[PDB]
């Protein structure tokens, strides 16, 4: 089945150029359709940026002035977004699509002068026979991080919260799991944290 | 540009009942070919938007026929009959008549359910963190309804302000509840100077505000 | 002609 996948830097400096790639699998981009870039701002407003067509022709949103190009490489079934002179207003999740029906998973791009920083990972230790434990993923930049528990074996009762931006300009995120008190003596609980921007992986065992 | 307006930022619905979500355009979306170019999307928490309806009334693939689109010219309705818990998310209209394509602001569908009190847990700072000179105390409010919940931090019975942050999960697609995490951040020096750390929670489901606490 | 997305040619 046709699938699309965005790739590219998750952090861009103000006034520089943003570049993203959409890799299309199981469909030739010259065969048909419009190939769109759509972005979603913080606050969740959506904006159509433009498309490239099966013949490589384009249409762009006037909101982007003359800052946008959408180009392609048919030999790789890839199309590309270039956005010049970015500001913090361009911080958004960027989606590539085939028409309105088929969407990529989206990729976050943050525009900021600040440097990439990997997280510290701290245990949230467990204390009606009900318990809870978790991990505090603190002081990283930019978003996102991913958190799993026991390498995906544990999903029941897991709540991974939206990150908060601290006053320092670094993010902090919690992930928790509700567990039975009766499990605390014998069950191993490991949170698996991945911060791809810093190439940081941390596994933290959470103990009573 | 064509301006798309969704008047309601959110709409509450009891499962099993029907709901209508409205969208208005600044210009008629009827094309000379006889089709009306208004599309509807749903975005579930942490997912990409999903096409529901194209050309005003045509049901896209992988969508139950509980969903229907109607309207004409500049006024449109997405109707969902027999709403299920899994329908929660944000519904967006988009005009597809002229460039640029433009979106409505979205309408969040909120499922109405029985009041559920939060289960509350408090976590002291880890020794791992304390080493760096900062201390985070975390309060978890799990699986509550409705959304409105108040967290008050107290340190040796003194009400805290300006030193905490909270985030909340989107309404759960399965049990229709929310969860909330609140973090109190103090210097390690300040943390070691006090004894009683308490998270006080106010919520409709509680008989009285509930406090979870620990002694350092 | 049509404002819709064109399919496979």
């Amino acid at each position: 089945d046709v699938q699309l996948q965005e790739s590219g830097p998750g952090l861009v400096k103000p006034s520089q150029s943003l570049s993203l790639t959409c890799s299309v699998t199981d469909y030739s981009i010259t065969s048909g359709y419009y190939w769109n870039w759509i972005r979603q701002f913080p606050g969740n407003k959506l904006e159509w940026m433009g498309y490239i067509s099966y013949d490589g022709s384009n249409n762009y949103n006037p909101s982007l002035k003359n800052r946008i190009s959408i180009t392609r490489d048919p030999s790789k079934d890839q199309f590309f977004l270039n956005l010049n002179s970015v500001t913090t207003e361009d911080t958004a999740t960027y989606y590539c699509t085939r028409g309105s029906l088929v969407w990529g998973q989206g990729t976050l791009v943050t525009v900021s002068a600040a440097s990439t920083k990997g997280p510290s990972v701290f245990p949230l230790a467990p204390s009606g026979g009900t318990a809870a434990l978790g991990c505090l993923v603190k002081d990283y930049f930019p978003e996102p991080v991913t958190v799993s528990w026991n390498s995906g074996a544990l999903t029941s009762g897991v709540h991974t919260f939206p990150a908060v931006l601290q006053s320092s300009g670094l993010y902090s995120l919690s992930s928790v799991v509700t567990v039975p008190s009766s499990s605390l003596g014998t069950q191993t609980y490991i949170c698996n944290v991945n911060h791809k921007p810093s190439n940081t992986k941390v596994d933290k065992k959470v103990e009573p | 540009d064509i301006v798309m307006t969704q008047a309601a930022p959110s709409v509450p619905v009891t499962p099993g009942e029907s709901v209508s979500i409205s969208c208005r355009s600044s210009k008629s979306l009827l094309h000379s070919n006889g089709n009306t170019y208004l599309y509807w999307f749903l975005q579930r928490p942490g997912q990409s938007p999903q096409l529901l309806i194209h050309r005003m009334s045509n049901l896209a693939s992988g969508v139950p026929d509980r969903f229907s689109g109607s309207g004409s010219g500049t006024a449109f309705t997405l109707r969902i009959s027999r709403v299920e818990a899994e329908d929660v998310g944000v519904y967006y209209c988009m005009q597809h008549l002229e460039y640029p394509y433009t979106f409505g602001g979205g309408t969040r569908l909120e499922v109405k359910r029985t009041v559920a009190a939060p289960s509350v847990f408090i976590f002291p700072p880890s020794d791992e963190q304390l080493k760096s000179g900062t201390a985070s105390v975390v309060c978890l409010l799990n699986n509550f309804y409705p959304r409105e919940a108040k967290v008050q931090w107290k340190v040796d019975n003194a009400l805290q302000s300006g030193n905490s942050q909270e985030s909340v999960t989107e309404q759960d697609s399965k049990d229709s509840t929310y969860s909330l995490s609140s973090t109190l951040t103090l210097s390690k020096a300040d943390y070691e100077k006090h004894k009683v750390y308490a998270c006080e929670v106010t919520h409709q489901g509680l008989s009285s505000p509930v406090t979870k606490s620990f002694n350092r | 002609g049509s404002p819709g997305t064109p399919g496979s040619r």
